[PDB]
DNA sequence: ATGGTACCGCTTTCAA
DNA sequence: TTGAAAGCGGTACCAT
């Protein structure tokens, strides 16, 4: 049985309508009538009712957050950007986890637009036109965080998986190496097969390197997917003197799958992962990758959103973070 | 009032220490500003700060000025090496 | 007033009450009349709206949890389970960061309890005195994840940690070592000090060893507070044969700081981490700790929270699930 | 209806896996039932399957008494192989 | 199978 | 400043 505003009212001889007042800090409020109200409030220990507010003002202060699996370390580290500047910005978050799975991304969407949100966070693996025509029906703020949507229709944040995957095959190329590999992940998403791909085969024919179709490894950003990512290359008789790897798990996979057949590293291949996780520094030898701040992707996500939420202008949707690369010790 | 750092951070100013910098800039009345590579964006402003693309090296100049420009660039400072980022 | 239920009802020609019924799948309506209101709900678009539905059903469907970091190998993997076992019971998450800041803590405690959740799932580190009045005069169940109460007052789910690090100690007696050094968290926690310390004492105790205050080190759960560790203890004159890191992270930074010094593990020196997490079989040797059913802990934990919720009654309110250690390269 | 099985996966009957189970089991009206090393929990609980910690390399039984007590065994069946939960 | 209708806790004009 | 009252979108008990 709550104390609400009325209790407080009665034990303040005031009315309802002026406790709401202080509650929010009104300014047309007589201080003696403050001063008698909040000591009442205390008195009684009271504590606004969120959702009875939200009917009323039409504004949760609460954003919602899509994320396939929060489990990851990824993911996670994006989460914290994201929860971290909406906490800056007095938002709570609902997370909730899609598994990459369209009908759940979907469902997710209507349920947090449900629960009145008043903005949400995508991070999706594979935006189709119908999750642009489900985002143009929300009625508050959709920003993508780390993903790749063709359309180009919703305002995203991430760095250029094109250009980056580009960098280092050229900074392999540009260190003598010519057959150089690369295991990507599913295919099946549009940031594989379409970005990060696409600036593989491209730093290679700009280097006259000829595309090589059996370089290209698909695996699926696990460490055992990685592990026999290697072992399959390591078969073919023109076997790569260099490998890029999608991501940091897929990469350690790939240096100790090697060391697992006596290779050593970086001496006899030289491998370079992305993301660049605690996984890759974690390592031995350390793992060289593409930095992609994870965090500044959530936290810049995040901040853009707060501004759509208040209506207030925004030039350019689509924001691009730069990226660079680090190398450790998986490269000669 | 401003002074110039040299980004002793390992990986400069990104993940939550460059949040707790651009929320530092955001306790003072004053218009903390920072000036990089020329370009010169808010302190106060995770997108601005976090756009700029930080990392060890460079250094960077981080401008102020308002009725508490001082206490500001001082407190500025203290978390500039309270998370090893610059001096 | 945009598309609400009320416009649902004049639509589908029918109440308010009828509309109602229909949405949320009374059985009490003719098979007709509901068809007329779902398409005229279809032909609206029209999305029913929680929050209403909130102030009035007096449940909010979502739970808060605080964990103290989402970025946490351990504590990620920890927020799935619970999640996982959200969804299963038509429950929402509100995910926010405590840094297992006491002040911060029983703050999101409150904005919770305001928010009207109908559950709380708290994860920390030193739950206090406070924090057990705190959560005693909760409006809604709480029940504790992978945590340590003293007061063994509030319902918990995670394993006996004293027993584990006795288990791991144990087995290495067992395996011949008489100078077994112990690496730890922060002892500040409750956990460390009172718990897997103590297990650690308790061990050599009944194993007629003494008890060397050198051969305990203490980390700060930082995969390079572990290397730091390592080299302390191999600083000491009489070096123990085998050592025991209360955390995985730790423990490669014990493995990997000793591969460095030379050292060859497990040849030379013996090795268990603690957790069982994504970083024990993706150290190189194979990392052998001791297994905490991390998921389940969350898991289990949601499920228990969704009996208090449904004030049902349950058996034992403190529950502890079962933990055992997988051996791997690390330990001859 | 009933069924012995040997867990191969190395979690064994925990994490999502096992989750995937419970949930498979409380989609039939029939009282599904898992014993292992001597007891018997409810397998359409969470609590009690995940406290028993079924790891690699056990054998348990899959009971089912009441409506459909037997499509159901063979459902819960078709999801032990899914998952890798043993034969 | 339906319709009627007090609330649920708080925000927001509108007047006094 | 301060109070009175109309909602905001639903739910649920009560009638019909």
């Amino acid at each position: 049985m709550n104390i609400t505003i009325y209790d407080v009212a009665r034990e303040a001889n005031v009315s309802m309508a002026t406790v709401s007042r202080v509650v929010n800090g009104n300014p047309n409020v007589k201080p003696t009538t403050r001063k008698k109200v909040l000591e009442a409030i205390e008195r009684l220990g009271y504590r606004p009712n969120a959702v009875a507010r939200g009917l009323a003002s039409k504004k949760t202060t609460t954003v919602g957050v899509i994320i396939p699996d929060i489990s990851s370390i990824f993911y996670s580290e994006l989460a914290r950007g994201i929860e971290d500047i909406a906490t800056m910005y007095k938002y709570n978050i609902i997370l909730s986890n899609s598994d990459q799975n369209m009908e759940k991304e979907l469902h997710l969407l209507n349920t947090m637009l449900g629960k009145q949100v008043d903005g949400i966070v995508f991070m999706g693996g594979n935006i189709t036109d119908e999750h642009v025509a489900e985002f143009k029906r929300s009625p508050v703020p959709i920003v993508l965080a780390a993903s790749v949507e063709e359309q180009e229709e919703t305002p995203s944040v991430a760095i250029d998986y094109e250009q980056a995957i580009y960098d280092a095959v050229k900074l392999l190329v540009d260190k003598g190496h010519t057959d150089i590999a690369f295991v990507s992940g599913p295919m099946a998403e549009p940031i594989n097969r379409s970005k990060k791909l696409q600036g593989y085969k491209r730093a290679l024919e700009e280097a006259n390197l000829p595309f090589n179709e059996q370089f290209v490894a698909e695996g699926d950003y696990t460490y055992d997917s990685g592990l026999e990512a290697l072992q399959h290359l390591m078969s073919l008789d023109k076997k790569p003197t260099a490998i890029l790897s999608a991501t940091d798990e897929m990469a350690l996979g790939i240096i100790h799958a090697a060391q697992d057949q006596g290779l050593s590293i970086p001496e006899d291949l030289d491998i370079i992962g992305f993301d660049n996780t605690r996984l890759s520094l974690m390592v031995r030898p350390q793992l060289s990758t593409v930095v992609q701040p994870t965090y500044d992707i959530g936290a810049v996500a995040m901040r853009l959103l707060t501004k759509l939420m208040n209506k207030e202008p925004v030039e350019e949707h689509i924001v691009e973070l730069p990226h660079r690369i680090e190398l450790r010790k998986s490269t000669k | 009032a401003q002074k110039t750092f040299k980004v002793t951070a390992d990986s400069g100013i990104h993940a939550r220490p460059a949040t707790v910098l651009v929320q530092t800039a955001s306790k003072y009345d004053a218009d903390v500003n920072l000036e990089y590579n020329g370009k010169t964006v808010n302190l106060k402003s995770i997108m601005g700060v976090m756009s700029l693309g930080i990392a060890k090296g460079a250094e960077i100049t981080i401008s102020a000025s308002g009725a508490d420009e001082n206490d500001a660039l001082n407190a500025l400072e203290e978390t500039m090496k309270s998370e090893g980022l610059g001096e």
